[PDB]
């Protein structure tokens, strides 16, 4: 049977300590927290790589899919170009 | 300071860098962690080191030490005097001293206060908290680090002293950001420009400027509280006068107090970087199995033996006691204790690589107060190069008497002789791929008699400012090859090693010679790139060649690296990195707001005046001819490109050095102010819009013109680099003598100044214009370029010599020759004109120079981490085994992740590809089109609806008539010759609901005959 909602606060942390505060639903695709992402920072969305848990988060995935829970801190990284 | 370390003073600051000038740090231990740690430093500027050791050379140490030497051996030296000259040649600045004095117990410690800070390496643990407890009490407190590999295992430790000022927390500059509204209330509210989120969080301080309207908040500092991602709330403002417009505040950066405890206290309770996120537990796992083998060192005065089911059994039961002691009562992992003891009298080489990296840059942070210190504990680890071992029996890991005895008790004499049997193919050879090289060496990578070849690339000879990164390069290597000159000191290092240096770029031009069959002979290719191109470009010839890739990249303190492994990951290019800035083009010509765009447009004009002008001009009179004939095909109706630019140039052409000196002074007025006067009059400083706003609102700040002042030294430094510049490109010889201020005011004193005329010239205003494409030429125009061509021929200044000027090439290294103090005046003069903060000379020439900054500490530890990975691809390890790692050494964060899986593309009836896959038919003589796609059809289950080869369509049902191709053989309808073999087609195939577009798979390779 269909479940309750369950909305959620997560921490998506730059490696430059930032931190940015989301409000989600563990229904939303990880494609929407892109799109969230963009509202908040004006990423584009195939830039931003986000790490949880030591695993890299893909799109068609649910949150839920990926067991992110209330409070939960996600990593978004980037590639530097020097050499 | 100097420019051996330009790069590294963009990371620290002027500051910072004063106060390594000024420290003397204390390294004791000389294996080959404490060399990795001491190259760094001094590479890195400290002022001065002492390397401390007891020891003698061992032929063992030849496999972790890379200065060292089999004539150290049979002479036996100690093993940081063996050193002690080639680690002082690392830079000449930097005082290196060696000290090989007894140290135990009973050692006065006070000759330490000498030092800053104090770095142990392959001490007894009793001694180190010995020396711990004297540094941190000291009157003013000794910053103390202790660091070890055992085996595959490792354990940093800091303890900067009970109370540690952190000057700068992050790194990162302040930001700012633009005030759009302001509300009387308790507390006020503030919001910021529509379409730009402040990006702050609750508590931040601001400090405020240029508000007009509430005078009481510029110059105040208000700590804000978030209420949206485009408002904050303030202190009370209800008192105050109404708002009006305006206003910028800026982050303020507070200093932070960090505390640290005693290195006998943070045993018992320790605070760990959790560098993995999938088992945050085990830092703690490690910290407790390496504390064992330290009381095991004490209890047996030796570590254990491999293979030995007693010692493990007790290192096990002394790890399950020291468990006990703690507070969580965390249960002992079984498999660390297992692997600790089987691997703790090897050392792992890259892991040291990696670990001395982070090591170093906390000493860098102990001594300046820049970045956050770790706070306490790091324990890298390589347990992902031997789980898949399995439990092996020991045989393969005692060591046989060479120099790899080392590596082989880390991993075993299988997966050694594979690192020797290895191709690989390094791509670029700077600061990177010095660091890859020398882990090559420790590694045996391509040393094997049989098989086996490191080829290393790079089109550029060694320039001063790369010595600060690239270890193995030396001043009297200037003008040599990078790959040539790394490739040697590589043998130095390890005399087996077979390596092939080239001086190419890897690029589409050189595709011939990096052909597949090239990239198919490699066993794995690693980039050492500085651009992203590079990177995109050496992926896809990987990807085409089902080869993996090891990837890396930094930038100051942050570094990343990728694996790309065939079958088992997304490739490079299934991401993208972030463009470079792109400065609107109505921003950077009439609306600067920030110093970024007065630099670029500096840097811009500096091209169109001393490069892209003159050479169009040259290569107008070379398509042309002379003069005369221009003429006469200007009045015959002819219109030639650029053709009124190149006759304005040859009528200003100035003769004489006089003459340059009023040109640069002309050019003086034209940017500096009569641009402000023609803004102003198009867009009047009180002119308001439709919507009753000021056009003159954030981010337009309005200009205000400059007076010409050969008294200011900014001016007479502007009008010196123009007039020089302007000379060199007009072959006009002048001495030093004419670049004096009285000189010039004299060359200047009777010429007049011609004053300033409007015109109804249009400006765009449009955020998305980019560029007004090409106006069209005017009738008044080409009369007016009739008149100056004749005019010129007429008095004979249309010659040979007039038609040609010399063409500059910027070089940003090279402070004699103007460009940089060209572009510092222009830039600072168009800042003041539009009431922007100037920039000094140094970071004028970062931001115009695009210069990267860098910095040895991060590069040698990203290196470290790519090694580890390619032990990893070595041995065709399972997926989970590998990892990515992004970082930055200012927080300290580290991210270890998985790397990105493969993904699937379906095709149609469940029928899936990925990126790697490649589908083959094998035909004959006779074979038919028909043929191909039944053939394609009963091996990978669907048929072809599309067949492609490049751009010639072989085969698409829905042309007309294209079904009679059906019964037409594969040779008459491809037509080979270039490729004898086979030919490379693109198949396409129905889709799932009729009617939409037809689905790509795999490319598909067709062999003619059977061979
Ligand atoms: O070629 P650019 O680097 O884009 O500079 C041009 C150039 O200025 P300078 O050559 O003196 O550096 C034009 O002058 P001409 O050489 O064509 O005579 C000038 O045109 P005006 O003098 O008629 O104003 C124009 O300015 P603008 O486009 O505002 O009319 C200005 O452009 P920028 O300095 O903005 O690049
Ligand atoms: O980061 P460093 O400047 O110390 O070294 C970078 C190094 O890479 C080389 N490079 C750039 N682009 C290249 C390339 N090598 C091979 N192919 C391509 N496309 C550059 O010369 C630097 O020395």
């Amino acid at each position: 049977m269909h479940h309750h909602h369950h909305h959620m606060q997560i921490f998506v942390r730059t490696l430059t300590g930032r931190t940015i505060t989301l409000e989600v639903e563990s229904s939303d695709t990880i494609d929407n927290v892109r799109a969230r992402i963009q509202d908040r920072e004006g990423i584009p969305p195939d830039q931003q790589r986000l790490i949880f848990a030591g695993r890299q988060l893909e799109d068609g995935r649910t949150l839920a899919d990926y067991n992110i829970q209330r409070e939960s801190t996600l990593h978004l990284v980037l590639r530097l170009r020097g050499g | 300071d100097d420019a051996l370390y330009s790069r590294q003073r963009y990371v620290l600051g002027d500051t910072a860098m004063q106060k390594m000038a000024k420290s003397h740090v204390f390294l004791s231990g000389m294996g080959g962690l404490g060399l990795e740690i001491a190259k760094n430093l001094v590479l890195a500027g400290i002022k001065a080191v002492t390397i401390h050791d007891t020891e003698k050379c061992q032929a063992w140490d030849l496999g972790t030490n890379f200065f060292l030497s089999e004539d150290d051996v049979v002479n036996k030296r100690n093993r940081a005097e063996a050193v002690l000259k080639h680690i002082a040649e690392l830079n000449p600045y930097v005082h290196v001293t060696s000290s090989s004095v007894p140290f135990n117990e009973t050692t006065d410690l006070s000759f330490l206060d000498k030092y800053q800070c104090v770095v142990l390496t392959e001490m007894k643990l009793p001694l180190q908290k010995k020396i711990n407890d004297f540094c941190r009490s000291q009157c003013p407190p000794i910053k103390f680090i202790s660091a070890d590999v055992h085996g595959i295992w490792s354990r940093l430790f800091c303890d900067f002293g009970d109370e540690f000022e952190v000057l700068d927390t992050t790194g990162e500059e302040p930001k700012e950001i633009f005030i759009s509204n302001i509300t009387q209330a308790n507390p006020g509210i503030v919001t910021c420009l529509e379409n730009h989120p402040h990006k702050l969080e609750t508590g931040q301080f601001l400090t405020f400027r240029e508000i007009n309207g509430m005078t009481g908040l510029n110059g105040s500092i208000q700590q804000i509280t978030v209420i949206s991602p485009f408002s904050f709330s303030i202190g009370d403002t209800t008192e105050l006068e109404p708002y009006l417009h305006g206003g910028i505040a800026v982050q303020v950066k507070t200093p932070k107090t960090v505390f640290f405890e005693s290195l006998e206290r943070q045993l018992k309770h320790p605070k760990c970087l959790i560098v993995d996120f999938s088992n945050p537990e085990a830092p703690l796992e490690i910290h407790t199995a390496m504390l064992a083998l330290d009381q095991f060192q004490e209890k047996y005065s030796r570590k254990p033996n491999v293979g030995c089911q007693q010692d493990s059994e007790e290192l096990l039961k002394l790890a399950t006691s020291i468990s006990e002691t703690l507070e969580e009562k965390p249960d002992v992992n079984a498999d660390i204790v297992h692997w600790l003891s089987w691997t703790a009298q090897g050392f792992l080489s890259p892991l040291a690589a990696a670990v001395g990296g982070v090591a170093s840059q906390e000493v860098l942070k102990a001594v300046t107060g820049k970045f956050s210190p770790l706070c306490q504990w790091l324990y890298l680890e390589a347990a992902d190069i031997v789980e898949s071992l399995g439990k092996p029996e020991c045989e393969e890991f005692l060591p046989r008497g060479d120099r790899y005895d080392a590596l082989r008790a880390c991993i075993g004499d299988t997966l050694c002789q594979k690192l020797q049997n290895l191709n690989i193919f390094l791509v670029g050879c700077g600061a990177i791929g010095c660091e890859m090289l020398k882990n090559f060496a420790l590694l045996g990578v391509g040393t094997s008699k049989e098989k086996g070849m490191i080829t290393v690339t790079d089109p550029d000879l060694i320039e001063k400012s790369n010595l600060n990164r690239q270890f193995l390069f030396r001043p009297h290597h200037i003008q040599k090859p990078k790959s040539y000159t790394a490739a040697d000191a590589t043998l130095k290092i390890n005399s087996q090693i077979k390596i092939d240096a080239h001086l190419n770029k890897v690029c589409p031009t050189t595709e011939t010679i990096y052909n597949d069959e090239f990239y198919t002979k490699q066993d794995v290719i690693i980039t050492a790139l500085d651009n992203v191109e590079a990177r995109r470009y050496v992926d896809s010839r990987c990807l085409a060649n089902l080869r993996p890739l090891l990837d890396s990249g930094t930038m100051g303190t942050k570094g990343h690296t990728e694996v790309i492994v065939p079958h088992l990951t997304e490739s490079y290019n299934s991401h993208r990195d972030p463009p470079e800035e792109e400065i609107p083009f109505a921003t950077l010509k009439s609306f600067p707001a920030a110093i970024e765009h007065t630099i670029q447009w500096a840097r811009d004009k500096f091209e169109s005046s001393f490069s892209h002008k003159p050479s169009l001009f040259n290569k107008f009179w070379q398509t042309y001819s002379s003069a005369e004939e221009v003429l006469q095909k200007i009045q015959s109706g002819h219109s030639l490109e650029g053709c009124f630019q190149v006759i304005k140039l040859l009528s200003r052409r100035p003769r004489n050095w006089s003459q340059c000196v009023e040109l640069a002074r002309l050019k003086f007025e034209k940017y500096f102010n009569h641009k402000a006067l023609q803004l102003l009059h198009c867009f009047p400083l009180d002119i308001r819009l439709k919507d009753g706003s000021l056009f003159w609102q954030s981010p337009k700040r309005p200009p205000s013109p400059i007076k010409f002042d050969l008294n200011e030294p900014l001016h007479l430094s502007f009008l010196q680099n123009a007039a020089k510049l302007y000379a060199t490109v007009y072959c006009i010889p002048f001495a030093e003598e004419d670049l004096s201020a009285d000189a010039l005011l004299n060359i200047l004193s009777e010429v007049k100044i011609q004053e300033f005329k409007p015109s109804n010239k249009v400006v765009q205003t449009d955020e998305t214009a980019r560029k007004p494409d090409h106006v069209p030429i005017s009738s008044e125009d080409e009369r007016n370029a009739i008149f100056q061509l004749e005019k010129a021929i007429l008095s004979n200044e249309a010659t040979k010599s007039d038609l040609q000027m010399a063409v500059l090439s910027f070089e940003k290294d090279d402070d004699h020759n103007g460009h940089i103090d060209f572009i510092t005046a222009a830039s600072n003069l168009r800042a003041k004109m539009y009431s922007i903060e100037p920039a000094d000379r140094f970071k004028t020439k970062r931001i115009a120079g695009k210069i990267i900054p860098a910095i040895a500490t991060t590069t040698a530890t990203v290196s470290g981490l790519v090694a580890l990975e390619m032990i990893k691809v070595t041995g065709g390890y399972p997926f989970e085994a590998y990892k990515n790692c992004f970082l930055n050494l200012a927080i300290p964060i580290v991210v270890f992740t998985e790397t990105t899986e493969v993904r699937k593309t379906k095709i149609r009836n469940g029928i899936s590809f990925t990126i790697w896959d490649r589908w083959t038919v094998h035909g004959k003589e006779d074979f038919t089109l028909l043929d191909f796609i039944n053939a394609v059809k009963e091996k990978y289950g669907i048929e072809p609806t599309m067949v492609v080869q490049g751009v010639k369509m072989l085969y698409v049902p829905v042309m007309p008539g294209h079904a009679k191709r059906l019964k037409l053989t594969m040779h008459k309808l491809v037509k080979p010759t270039t490729e004898k073999k086979y030919v490379d087609l693109t198949v396409s195939f129905a889709p799932d609901i009729d009617g939409d577009e037809d689905l790509p798979g795999p490319p598909v390779r067709y062999y003619f005959s059977h061979d």
